[PDB]
This record gives structure tokens, C-alpha cells and sequence, in this order.
């Protein structure tokens, strides 16, 4: 069987926790006053939640409605106990009340209100500084959740929310966050096909952490270079084909070798051979303002295959590259 | 009735 792994940082904080923390099937509700919020506007939409722009009437202040869809049940407690762990973290979206349709039973979250600007509006217009400003930004928010014995599993542009006017930021969406228990083997359908880690393409059940820091180091490619994504698979299979072609094939099949993975036999036609491009042949006259030393440093230290290699949020944040970044 | 999952739909400060 495949060689078992365990997160290098954080790997007992559920284990000495009471089942009251992590057993999110157990969490009771407590649900609110809907006739205190009002839509004001839509605001996007996606494959199990309806975003809106709203108004608490009770005190005139702005919201966001997050109605939930019956799609997916039972997994409302888990992003809803999850927000209540992390409420008060740096960076972390701050759930403001939760509530239900009487006649639909519908539920709802309502959550601070933060400018709607994701990353990707930005990163087109971003300089150097702000890259590494908010890079330092959103891995507070990692470096908390993953402390909680959190992991976001699907980190990308869509879910940091940025006001820009503030310098501000907010990593949103634990829609498909998750309680890390040592030695569980996850469901590897997470994340969003560019963002996912060499882990979940192979079929690795047994990851940590450390996936949310492969769907940062995507990011940041994809902000250094004007490469958006990084990784352009046209399905789960092609997306590992499509970092084997940057990192290379023989370290990939290190990885696989270290992990005794077995390969999917679909792999070997289409994997084929290919020789590790350094990062510097990802610089053009376009992007090389953006490009330092440190950030191809930092970016080779995120974008690994083996999991157990790649920084942690809290190492990320010692790494030369934010050393610009006046605190 | 033109409530949307159940909230009003606000219009004007
Ligand atoms: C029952 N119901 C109410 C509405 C509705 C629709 C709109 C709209 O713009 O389409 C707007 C409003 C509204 C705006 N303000 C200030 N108060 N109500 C209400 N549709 N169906």
C-alpha cells in the first residue's frame, strides 16, 4: 500500500482537542433573525451557494448572504463550525449570523461585509511590493487555519477577497474546508482543477496541509509570470501532464517511487518524458519587473511534488522574499 | 411573495 505520511507542523492539534472542536456532525445551529437582513444585489453564483450584497435593517450595516443549496446537506455543519473555530483569525472572514428560510428551510450565511474584488482584478495591475504584501497576507490566514487544524483545500484568486483602498484581505469559501486527523485518507476531489496538488492527481488520500501550499505556489506563479493559470490541464489526468512538463518527469516518478503511489495505468501513454524548465524561462519583458531572485527562490520551495518538501505557511512567511514587507 | 429564499428585497437608504 502507499507509504503513510503525516503533516510535518500542526499534526496533533485535533488529536488533544475535545470532539466538541472537530466533530462538526454534533454541532448544534444557532440560527437567527433572517427578517434582520434584506438583498440588496446579486453578487456571483456557483455550484452549490448564491452570493448576495445585503443590508442588516437593524442597524443599516452592510452583509453578504451566502444562501446554501440542498445540492450538497449535511456538510453546511462543516463549513459552519469550521468559520466559528477560525472566527477572529488574521485574515479570516468573519461569519456574522446564520439563518433559515421558514417556508424553504433553505439556509443562509451572513458574513462581514468586504469589498467584492477578488485577487485576479488585481494581480493585472499589482506591483512587486503588493505581490509580496498580500502573498504575506493570505498566509497569516493559512498559517492560522492550519494552526486550528484547518485545511482550506481550495486556495485560488476567486476566494481571497481584497480591498484594495484598504489593503485589506479576507481568505473566504470553507465550503471545502476540512479537519485534519493524522493518518486519514481524504476524498481527493477537492480544490478546483488549476489549484489542485500533485496529491490529488495521483490519488494520494493521505495529504495534509501542505496541498494548500501547491494551490499558493499556483498563485503565485500565475501573478509573477501573467500566466493565468500556471497549469492549463484540460482535465484531472492532462493537469499532471501539464506540471510534469515544468517540474519534470523524474521527479515525479521520485515522488510516486517514495510514496509506493500506485500510478494509474491511464499515466503512463500520456506522462511521457520530459526535463525540468528552469523558472527563469517563465521571464519576459512583460513580467520581469515582478520577477526577483527571491520570488523563484520561494516559488521553487511551494511547487514541489513531494508535499512533505513544500514550506509551511509559517516557514513561507520567513523566506527572504517578504523581507520587503515592513511590518 | 417577492421575497428571494425567504428576504425581503431592499430598496434605498
Ligand atoms: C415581491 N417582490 C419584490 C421585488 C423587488 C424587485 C426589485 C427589482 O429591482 O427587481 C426591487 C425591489 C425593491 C427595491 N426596493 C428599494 N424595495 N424593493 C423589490 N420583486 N418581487
Amino acid at each position: 500500500g502507499p507509504v503513510p505520511s503525516r503533516a510535518r507542523v500542526y499534526t496533533d492539534v485535533n488529536t488533544h482537542r475535545p470532539s466538541e472542536y472537530w466533530d462538526y456532525e454534533s454541532h448544534v445551529v444557532e440560527w437567527g433573525n433572517q427578517d434582520d437582513y434584506q438583498l440588496v444585489r446579486k453578487l456571483g453564483r456557483g455550484k452549490y451557494s448564491e452570493v448576495f450584497e445585503a443590508i442588516n435593517i437593524t442597524n443599516n450595516e452592510k452583509v453578504v448572504v451566502k444562501i446554501l443549496k440542498p445540492v450538497k446537506k449535511k456538510k453546511i455543519k462543516r463549513e459552519i463550525k469550521i468559520l466559528e473555530n477560525l472566527r477572529g483569525g488574521p485574515n479570516i472572514i468573519t461569519l456574522a449570523d446564520i439563518v433559515k428560510d421558514p417556508v424553504s428551510r433553505t439556509p443562509a450565511l451572513v458574513f462581514e461585509h468586504v469589498n467584492n474584488t477578488d485577487f485576479k482584478q488585481l494581480y493585472q495591475t499589482l506591483t512587486d511590493y503588493d505581490i509580496r504584501f498580500y502573498m504575506y497576507e493570505i498566509l497569516k490566514a493559512l498559517d492560522y487555519c492550519h494552526s486550528m487544524g484547518i485545511m482550506h483545500r481550495d486556495v485560488k484568486p476567486h476566494n481571497v477577497m481584497i480591498d484594495h483602498e484598504h489593503r485589506k484581505l479576507r481568505l473566504i469559501d470553507w465550503g471545502l474546508a476540512e479537519f485534519y486527523h493524522p493518518g486519514q485518507e481524504y476524498n481527493v476531489r477537492v480544490a478546483s482543477r488549476y489549484f489542485k496538488g500533485p496529491e490529488l492527481l495521483v490519488d494520494y488520500q493521505m495529504y495534509d496541509y501542505s496541498l494548500d501550499m501547491w494551490s499558493l505556489g499556483c498563485m503565485l506563479a500565475s501573478m509573477i509570470f501573467r500566466k493565468e493559470p500556471f497549469f492549463h490541464g484540460h482535465d484531472n489526468y492532462d493537469q499532471l501532464v501539464r506540471i510534469a512538463k515544468v517540474l519534470g518527469t523524474e521527479d515525479l516518478y521520485d515522488y510516486i517511487d517514495k510514496y509506493n503511489i500506485e500510478l494509474d495505468p491511464r499515466f503512463n501513454d500520456i506522462l511521457g518524458r520530459h526535463s525540468r524548465k528552469r523558472w527563469e524561462r517563465f521571464v519576459h519583458s512583460e513580467n520581469q519587473h515582478l520577477v526577483s531572485p527571491e520570488a523563484l527562490d520561494f516559488l521553487d520551495k511551494l511547487l514541489r511534488y513531494d508535499h512533505q518538501s513544500r514550506l509551511t505557511a509559517r516557514e513561507a512567511m520567513e523566506h527572504p522574499y517578504f523581507y520587503t514587507v515592513v511590518k | 411573495g417577492g421575497r428571494l429564499y425567504g428576504f425581503k428585497i431592499h430598496g434605498g437608504g
